[PDB]
């Protein structure tokens, strides 16, 4: 899931402990909108990253997916008051 | 930082550093301050503190406030010390010293954020501290007549100085009249467990009275008591320290017979032990008898058939103060009791005070000690009473010591503040600031005693301010009126040594506060 | 000197500009620390006075130390040269007396 | 009693929390003051570092949760907004004078007038500053400029560099300049693209004369350099026509399917054609270009760019001469692109910038534009210089429109401290305590100035105080206005000749603002606080 | 509680000292990375993968830090690996020791802004200083080129072949050069690709003239040789699709489903026929290419490639000469690529590989390497991919500059005779980090194993007279070297970065007293 | 209005002054005053019903269970289990009078209740509160001076 954050920067992958929140832990959970939406655990069972992303993407989870500038160019975003050329 | 895989000191060790950190102590100082400002001046205010028994202390003492707090803060603990050294030095100022404390911390406070060295504003301090400490000793007014009409008038003002802040000040007159007429028995050394205080529930304030003698409270008669005579008009007093009952000669004695005639004689004999130390104090002529140690009921109705007082368990200090009282004296053995170890008084009664028996020895001519007899409709009502008493025996005593006065209401230290001023107003300029805000500093008192009593603090300071510079230097601040006056025409006086000592506690602890620079807290042990 | 408010483990309360009081009050825990503390506390044992300069001196000592074996001497070496300088400042030292 | 669902927390309570909330944020940025200051570091919990000296970006960033310290906050973005400078300066000027406030309520002056006095001391100041501590920029010439640029970027990672940047600053300025109506030389400040890259020294930073696009040609066939650019601007899509929503085929022949595949594409095949016929060299689209188009420029020898931003779009429009066309489409309702909707450039060239490219579009005609490529040691290093050198731009803006300028190094603040001051004893009883706290409140700037310098704070700002009441007692001595703190030796020097200056505006502005928000804080005294 | 509760804010000089702690940290950790004799290091990914490198960049990057003045150093390394290509490890340990050196002075009174303003005057001296003791260079003469690689690759895994990879490297910068419209680029980055076969033997990889991609044909009957072959490169597929409008059919006649099937028949005939027309050899589609269209272009002899990537697809138009059209029907005779000297699907190992290795003046080149493994292969691609920048570097810029520590050694010695003259509160800082120049002889004399100081010395005092700027420590013997008889040079751009980046690093982090953390994004 | 003061620094340093400060209640000024003069007000008016001849009497149960109608008014307050220091002021207020006297424990509570009352309103206009002490007491020493001189003596 870390390489699949570089390919997918909407997602927001994060990670969270058990006992934070017996059996629980023994024997994904995917969020859109704030509902729950895809209900997958223990899927080692079901590796490396592509297989994961086949594994998600086979079933309209994934969203489907750019050029490498400098850094970036944004600086703001508010009245400019443009170019103005004359008069 | 990083985490250096070995740690320099314990892990959880706090460290603060630089002007923050000063600053932070200086605002700790304002929060001691502002704990206890509302407690001063005659219109001040009592504070309520409750412990975690749900016990409640009501005291309008900045010492006893302050103890009751429990103050955790390393640098505001400074305050509190400084107080409870006052309170023992003089007995009162406890609420002036921290004020004056923090004031000068707050002056000081903006030229501390600015990067001033502290070792410059603690010169300041001692230099301003020195000079006006100086002047409180040249400017105090004192009189070298002996009089003993004058000085019995300069004790009392001062004590009803020291008396109108609490809530015996309505009857303020009548407790100063009091606790100088208390002061005054005591014969050199003016020890205060020579003054008994007795607290009895129930009364009106007005009905407390000093016994010229000693009171204590009855001690657990035993039976036949009652049959006693509770009045005698001339009796001689046996104070004792003798266990007087039937019991084993000694802890490790042991008796070892094999006769019953020898039975009967040791018996026979036990009893005769009693009865003879029982004869020996009754054919002194004594006619009250007063014990340390226990009095059995078998004494007891032996001194009931002899019509004689009797009265066991008396605590020492109790025993201490009638001795003194009577002229007597405390006696372990019976063997000699002479006409010159049996105390004398005029009348011995015992009466009731409010649901409590209390025995009186009145009419002692020579004695050296007093006892308080305090009525009060609760418990914390007398221990407030109490306290408010001490202050002034504290200061009466004080003023017994030196009778050099000063006008109070914040007139001797609106002299001082002038005198730094004009004397700040002549030096080159670095310490000229500083000394200015000690002076403004010292302007703390008449702004709290009128903002306690609800006036405009800002009129009052500006008429004094005006007042002193155009000439006078006893105007302080008048309550009633809502206006100044000339404090030493109003009878508001002060022992010198109260400011002096005040002046000199807060410059210290203010010096103490500035010149620590960082503070370090290692980790608790045993926490459990 | 500022003085510091340093609080034990028993909530006790010292304000001192003294060195070795400062030492004793913190609870040190790096041995190395620990070997500089000693032997501050054994200058206030024997004289009573200088300790802060026993920290001063022994720190500077191992600063410059650490830059010499930055520098690519070694830790033998260095030790050699303090000795000797050691001993040299303690023959200079009575010539100083005022 | 009350019955309130919440905390309840009234008079000298609130003040004081008030207070201390104030002056915990002026405390966060009071470090950063004055050529003496260091940047901070701020890190989130992502992990982002953001390395910076800005007021108002580090209280935008710091999360902040008392009401009295987001005012200041919002106060310091006020400031960046409307101004551009200053921005530490007003919430540090802001949060001593509700301290000094706090005092005077403290003493039973009542709150409403020291209100009154902190308006008329406000409203005296800055007129005094209007008639006395104002220099007119005319006959200053072209140095009054580069010195505010250079007094703009001190304290900041491009200071030392200052003789170069403000260079740059000012001719990227003046390279924008245009007129409206009303005869008023208005400067378009922010239409300056700034572009970061990380790779040589701060010197080798370029000043584009022309326009910087962060953007690369959509296929790798067409050429990377055209001399003589026709550039069309245009604002929709060329990709395959799709019919629209209320728009479906149904076909009932199978003969003519073909054909309706064929014009399906054909239509966006004319459409080029008709926009490379009018002689186009370089096509710039907001929206994308597919294969089939990318091919036909390809084929063309032209230039096409994709997905470039409108506002890069309009400004390279309006600087070449060319006109934006959301449509093909005349008032004869036909299908059609004159040849005077394009626009002409020197040169369009696609450079290499430390493993990167952008578009650069280079001397065009009928205006002059410019840009400003950073470069940098890395992309912190490249976002401070980006903010100080929009700090820059700003300062030089207020000063080529409003041609007024003040000494700077607290010259003002102690003139100001001294006038009103003196001015204090003349007006009201109270508000005059109010006059003159505000007066002893202006004066924590120099104290600032000199404390992060390590310098004798009082001494130095005394002896800055002392000139300046010389200055204003001595008609002959009013050239000492200027003096001001000069803060690498730690001694008084006139500002003016040593030629720190700053607009007036910025000075006029922070003062009003923080006198409005002392005000606004200092009407509070009681809050209550609803439990959620 | 006016901030968050999770906010954490220090200040004073405990930030400076922890970040030039950790500057000096990220430094020790690569130190003994640098020199011919350096050591190579394991790096286990999260991911699984092993990184085995010794190059700087790469060490680097495959470590995660919390501190942000180690980011602040990670983003140098990235910043001098991305600019120059070489000097990774240099740069880094430059900006520790001129933190350490600037945190000598911030430790006593003196403010940050004056070691910067002596940081950035000692940086405008370096720079003159460099460009003064430079030589020239002319890139005529390959035996130049060949050496400045190879004094370049020695420090790496591949310096034990030498002048196979010189050569390599060498032959493919000067294929991929190319002018278009006064325009000269050699951008190695999309062109010049390098692909790597585990197996085999290093001395068996070679560069090609022209490119090699992992396909094969879509049909076996096809031919997989073809002498001279036409190419003919496309975007589009060769298959019927459907059409970006809603287009439901009705059908109501019988014959109209059979002919609407027919006609999707005819359209991909006349699809093939419209490609065929140009006559080629080989089509190559980024695309799928349906059976049918791979039946009728076989029908006249064509070789078809489908599922192409577009960057293959660049590199095969640059390599053969040819343009990618997108229309079959548009296909002009100029798009056919003639020059492609032969095209060859061959066999390598167990998978078939697509050669068009005999192109007549190639733009682009595919670099074939074959090894024992892959991270062996991995850590030789990144060596030759430093070898490429060097030799794009001194194309672009012929100056030279003698190596081995001589350069810092001799800029060290005139910034220090040049603050004789200072006279200033400022001049210690000048001349402290002037002097800090000498970690890089002094990390070469480390690694080498030889006594620091004593060598150290003798640089210092060879230095001191008059015509030694080119004499420098030997890497792997340990003694003092003019190396305008050893050989080691590199260019001057690199140089000039690694001290400007090392220079700022320096300055920014000196920049700050505090840092703020624990607050959210907002945004 | 309680829990102290919520400031934690003026820099950001931890601020402890006063051991669990957190967990410390506080009133201030008038509010004090007004909680108490209710507390003793709800103490009074609680305890007026059981005055006169048509008093009624109080049922007290302490916490064995047992059972204790009475119309003493200082035993009403000593039985009870008040938790208010101005009900435990008031409580020993009645103890006080039923120790000096053994008579009107009841009369002193309403007195002290509808002294508080009145203060109460007084404090709403802004007198001081040592000037409505200082009234009362001055209006006491009349009270008496007038008991005085009405009284009436027996045999
Ligand atoms: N009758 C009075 N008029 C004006 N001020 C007075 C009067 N009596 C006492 N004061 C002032 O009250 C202050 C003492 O208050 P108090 O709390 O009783 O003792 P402390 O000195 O411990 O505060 C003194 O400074 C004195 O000036
Ligand atoms: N060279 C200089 N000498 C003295 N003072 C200066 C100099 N440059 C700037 N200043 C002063 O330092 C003050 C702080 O500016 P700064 O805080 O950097 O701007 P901002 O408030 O926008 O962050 C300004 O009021 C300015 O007058
Ligand atoms: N044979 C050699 N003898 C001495 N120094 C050498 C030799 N080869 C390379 N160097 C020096 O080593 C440095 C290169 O070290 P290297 O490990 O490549 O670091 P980086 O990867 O950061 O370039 C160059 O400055 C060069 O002068
Ligand atoms: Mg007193
Ligand atoms: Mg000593
Ligand atoms: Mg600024
Ligand atoms: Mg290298
Ligand atoms: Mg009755």
């Amino acid at each position: 899931m870390i390489c699949l954050a570089a390919e997918y920067p909407a997602v927001k992958f994060c990670k969270v402990k058990s006992s934070v929140i017996s059996q629980f832990t023994r024997n994904l959970l995917i969020y859109k909108g704030g509902e729950l939406i895809g209900n997958f655990v223990r899927v080692t069972d079901q590796f490396f990253a592509v297989d994961l992303e086949a594994f998600l993407q086979e079933f309209g989870l994934l969203p489907e997916k750019l050029v490498l500038t400098s850094v970036r160019n944004s600086a703001t975003c508010h009245s400019e008051d443009s170019d103005l050329e004359i008069d | 930082m990083m985490p250096t895989p070995v740690i320099l000191l314990k892990e959880g060790t706090d460290s603060s550093q630089g002007i923050p950190q000063l600053v932070s102590n200086i605002s700790a100082c304002q929060v001691i301050a502002e704990a206890v400002r509302t407690t001063l001046g005659p219109r001040g205010m009592d504070k309520l503190i409750v412990d975690g028994r749900g016990k409640a202390t009501i005291s309008n003492d900045g010492a006893t406030i302050l103890k009751l707090l429990d103050v955790v803060h390393p640098a505001a603990k400074t305050l509190v010390d400084i107080a409870k050294s006052q309170d023992a030095e003089v007995g009162d100022g406890t609420t002036s010293v921290t004020l004056l404390a923090a004031e000068f911390l707050k002056q000081v406070k903006p030229y501390v954020e600015e990067g001033l060295h502290p070792q410059i504003i603690i010169r300041a301090f001692r230099t301003a501290t020195q000079l006006a400490v100086n002047k409180i000793k040249e400017i105090a007014v004192t009189v070298k007549k002996a009089d003993k009409v004058e000085q019995r008038k300069l004790l009392e003002k001062c004590a009803m100085t020291a008396l109108s802040s609490k809530l015996i000040s309505q009857q303020k007159a009548f407790f100063a009249k009091m606790v100088v007429d208390a002061v005054m028995m005591l014969d050199d050394l003016l020890q205060l467990k020579m003054i008994g205080i007795k607290k009895v529930q129930g009364g009106a304030l007005e009905d407390s009275q000093l016994v010229a003698g000693v009171a204590f409270k009855k001690t657990f008669s035993y039976a036949g008591f009652e049959m006693q005579p509770k009045k005698y008009h001339n009796p001689k007093i046996a104070l004792l320290n003798v266990e007087l009952e039937l019991k084993a000669e000694k802890d490790n004695a042991e008796i070892r017979v094999h006769t019953v005639e020898d039975y009967q004689a040791i018996v026979d004999a036990e009893w005769n032990i009693l009865y003879d130390k029982l004869e020996k104090i009754h054919h002194s002529g004594a006619k009250v008898v007063l014990s340390k140690l226990p009095i059995g009921d078998v004494a007891t109705q032996y001194f009931a058939d002899r019509d004689m007082f009797c009265a066991g368990r008396v605590p020492e200090e109790d025993l201490k103060r009638t001795m003194m009282a009577c002229g007597g004296s405390i006696q372990t053995s019976v063997n000699a009791l002479s006409a010159d170890v049996l105390g004398r008084c005029q009348v011995f009664e015992e009466t009731q005070i409010g649901g409590e028996r209390y025995n009186f020895f009145t009419g002692c001519p020579k004695a050296k000690t007093c006892t308080f007899i305090l009525r009060g409709g609760a418990e914390q009502f007398m221990e407030e009473t109490e306290r408010s008493l001490h202050d002034a025996i504290m200061i009466v005593r004080r003023a017994i010591k030196n009778d050099s006065v000063v006008a109070g209401g914040g007139a001797i230290e609106m002299e001082l503040s002038k005198y730094l001023r004009d004397y700040s107003r002549t030096i080159p300029g670095k310490q000229q600031l500083l000394i200015g805000a000690y002076a403004k500093a010292l302007e703390i008192i008449p702004r709290q005693l009128c903002d306690n009593a609800g006036f405009d603090a800002t009129n009052i300071l500006n008429k004094l301010r005006a007042r002193h510079a155009q000439g006078g230097t006893w105007y302080g601040v008048d309550i009633n009126n809502e206006d100044i006056a000339d404090n030493f025409e109003a009878f508001v006086w002060e022992p010198a040594m109260v400011r002096i000592n005040a002046l000199t506690a807060a410059s210290e602890a203010a010096c103490l506060i500035v010149s620590v620079d960082e503070t370090i807290k290692n980790p608790r042990s045993t926490v459990d | 000197g500022m003085n510091k408010m340093v609080i034990n483990h028993l909530e006790k309360l010292f304000v001192t500009n003294d060195a070795a009081t400062i030492l004793r009050e913190l609870e040190v825990q790096h041995p190395a620390a620990k070997m500089i503390v000693m032997a501050s506390h054994m200058q206030e044992q024997e004289v009573g006075d200088g300790t802060n300069f026993v920290l001063v001196f022994a720190g500077a000592l191992l600063e410059l130390a650490e830059e010499l074996l930055r520098i690519g001497l070694s830790v033998s070496e260095v030790i050699e040269g303090y000795e000797i300088a050691c001993r040299k400042a303690h023959e200079i030292l009575p010539n100083l007396v005022c | 009693p009350l019955s309130v669902f919440g905390d309840r927390s009234t008079g000298e309570t609130i003040r004081s929390q008030n207070v201390m909330a104030a002056a915990s944020i002026a405390n966060i940025v009071k470090s950063s003051l004055g050529p003496v200051g260091l940047d901070k570091m701020l890190v989130d919990d992502i992990g982002d570092v953001t390395i910076t000296n800005d007021g108002a970006t580090i209280l935008k960033l710091l999360e902040v949760e008392h009401p009295a310290a987001k005012v200041l906050c919002e106060l310091a973005d006020l400031q960046d907004k409307e101004v551009g400078d200053g921005t530490t300066s007003v919430v540090i000027i802001a949060a001593e004078l509700l301290k000094n406030a706090d005092e005077l309520v403290k003493q039973k002056i009542h709150p409403t007038s020291v209100i009154s006095g902190y308006r008329l001391a406000c409203k005296e100041a800055v007129r005094y500053i209007n008639e006395n501590l104002i220099v007119n920029t005319d006959e200053l010439g072209r140095d009054c400029l580069i010195n505010a640029a250079k007094t703009s970027m001190s304290s900041k990672i491009i200071g030392i560099n200052g003789d170069f940047f403000a260079n740059m600053v000012v001719d990227a300025v003046l390279a924008i300049k245009y007129t409206d109506i009303r005869g008023q030389p208005r400067y378009p400040v922010n239409s300056v693209n700034i572009l970061k890259a990380h790779g040589r020294s701060q010197m080798e930073s370029m000043l584009i004369s022309g326009y910087a696009l962060n953007c690369v040609v959509g296929s790798q066939g067409m050429p990377k350099r055209i001399v003589n650019a026709k550039i069309a601007c245009l604002d929709f899509s060329l990709q395959k026509t799709k019919m629209k929503l209320g728009v479906q085929v149904v076909i009932t022949d199978p003969e003519k399917l073909d054909q309706i595949r064929q014009r399906e594409s054909d239509i966006t095949k004319e459409r080029i054609q008709k926009i490379l016929a009018t002689g186009a060299n370089v096509i710039l689209t907001t929206g994308g270009i597919d294969d089939m188009c990318l091919k036909y420029f390809v084929e063309a020898g032209a230039m096409a760019v994709r997905r470039v931003l409108k506002r890069d779009l309009k400004r390279i429009a309006k600087a070449s001469g060319a006109t934006i066309l959301s449509t093909l489409a005349n008032l004869e309702g036909e299908e059609t692109f004159e040849a005077a909707m394009l626009g002409q450039a020197e040169e369009v060239v696609q450079e290499r910038i430390c493993d990167d490219e952008l578009i650069l579009i280079k001397n065009t005609k009928a205006r002059t534009s410019a840009s400003i490529i950073l470069r940098g040691a890395n992309d912190f290093m490249c976002d401070e210089m980006e903010r100080s050198l929009h700090d820059a731009l700003c300062v030089v803006k207020r000063v080529l429109e409003s041609k007024s300028v003040v000494p700077g190094g607290g010259a003002v603040e102690a003139a100001l401290s001294i006038y009103l001051e003196n001015y204090a004893t003349s007006m009201g009883s109270r508000e005059q305590l109010a006059i003159a706290e505000f007066a002893r409140s202006l004066l924590v700037i120099p104290n600032t100035l000199a404390v992060n310098a390590a310098q004798d704070s009082t001494d130095l700002v005394a002896k800055l105080r002392a000139f300046h009441n010389e200055a204003q007692v001595n008609p002959e001595r009013k050239n000492l206005k200027w003096i001001g703190l000069d803060l690498s030796n730690g001694k008084p020097r006139d500002n003016k000749q040593a030629g720190v200056f700053e607009p007036t505006i910025v000075k006029v502005k922070s003062l009003k603002f923080a006198t409005e928000a002392a005000i606004t804080i200092l009407r509070i005294d009681d809050l209550i606080k609803l439990h959620p | 509680l006016v901030l968050s509760q999770n906010t954490k804010r220090e200040s004073g000089r405990k930030v400076q000292s922890g970040n030039i702690n950790a500057a000096k940290t990220i430094a020790d950790i690569i130190r003994t990375c640098l020199g011919p004799k350096s050591m190579m290091k394991m790096l286990l990914d999260p991911m699984g993968g092993i990184v085995m490198t010794n190059d700087g960049n790469a060490i680097l990057r495959e470590i995660q830090v919390q501190h942000p003045a180690a980011k602040s150093m990670i983003e140098i390394s990235r910043t001098q690996d991305e600019e120059v290509g070489d000097g990774t490890t240099s740069v880094i340990i430059l900006a520790g020791e001129m933190l350490s050196v600037a945190e000598h002075f911030l430790e006593q009174q003196m403010h940050p802004t004056v070691v910067i303003s002596a940081y950035r005057k000692a940086l405008d001296d370096m720079i003159s200083t460099l460009k003064k003791i430079s030589i020239p260079v002319d890139i005529s003469d390959s035996d130049m080129m060949l050496n400045i690689i190879n004094s370049s690759i020695t420090t790496k895994a591949i310096s034990r072949w030498s002048s196979l990879a010189c050569n390599i490297a060498l032959d493919a910068v000067k294929m991929v050069q190319f002018e278009e419209n006064g325009r000269k680029e050699i951008d190695i980055k999309k062109y010049a690709r390098v692909e790597k076969i585990p197996g085999g033997i290093i001395e068996d990889s070679c560069v090609l003239r022209g490119v090699m991609i992992n396909k094969d044909v879509t049909h076996p009957r096809m031919r997989r040789y073809i002498k001279n072959p036409r190419i003919v490169l496309l975007d589009s597929s060769l298959e019927y699709k459907k059409g970006e409008s809603q287009t439901d059919i009705e059908i109501t006649r019988e014959e109209d489903f059979t002919r609407i099937l027919q006609m999707e028949e005819e359209y991909i005939q006349q699809l093939c026929e419209d490609i065929i027309q140009l006559k080629p050899d080989v089509v190559i589609t980024e695309k799928g290419i349906s059976d049918l269209a791979q039946h009728y272009l076989m029908r006249a002899n064509i070789t078809a490639i489908r599922r192409v990537r577009k960057t293959d697809n660049n590199r095969i138009a640059r390599a053969c000469g040819a343009r990618i059209v997108s229309r079959p029907e548009e296909l002009r005779e100029d798009d056919v690529g003639t020059g492609a000297g032969l095209l060859e699907i061959k066999k390598i190992g167990d998978e078939y590989f697509t050669f068009i290795t005999d192109c007549k003046d190639p733009k682009a080149c595919t670099i074939l390497l074959r090894g024992a493994s892959k991270e062996i292969l991995s850590e030789v691609e990144r060596n030759l991919q430093d070898a490429m920048q060097v030799c794009r570097n001194v194309l672009l810029d012929p100056q030279l500059v003698p190596g081995g520590g001589a350069s810092e050694m001799a800029v060290a010695h005139a910034l220090t005779e040049k603050s004789k003259a200072m006279t200033g509160v400022e001049q210690w800082p000048y001349r402290a980090v002037a002097q800090a120049l000498e970690v890089i002889p002094r990390t070469l004399i480390q690694n080498c194993g030889a006594s620091t100081i004593r060598l150290l010395t003798s640089l210092r005092a060879k230095h001191t007279q008059e015509n030694c700027e080119t004499w420098g420590v030997n890497g792997e013997t340990g003694t003092l070297v003019d190396m305008k008889e050893l050989g080691i040079w590199e260019p001057l751009a690199v140089k000039l970065q690694t001290y400007k980046t090392a220079v700022e690093t320096a300055v920014l982090l000196l920049r700050i007293d505090d840092i703020v953390s624990g607050h959210k994004k907002k945004g | 209005a309680s829990m102290g003061t919520l400031a934690f620094d003026e820099y950001g340093r931890p601020f402890l002054i006063i051991k669990d400060q957190d967990r410390k209640s506080r009133l201030m000024g008038l509010e004090a005053l007004k909680s108490h003069i209710m507390a003793a007000k709800a103490v009074a008016n609680t305890m007026r019903t059981s005055l006169g001849p048509n008093g009624l009497d109080k049922m007290m149960v302490d916490k064995d269970g047992d059972v204790t109608v009475t119309n003493d008014g200082a035993t009403i307050l000593s039985m009870m289990d008040v938790d208010h220091q101005i009900a435990k002021l008031m409580v020993e207020l009645s103890k006080s009078q039923d120790d000096e006297i053994g008579d009107g424990t009841t009369g002193v509570v309403v007195l002290a209740g509808a002294l508080l009352e009145e203060a109460e309103q007084l404090l709403d206009r802004g007198i001081h509160p040592i000037r409505i002490a200082d009234g009362y007491e001055q209006a006491a020493r009349v009270a008496i001076e007038h008991l005085d001189k009405i009284s009436d003596s027996v045999l």
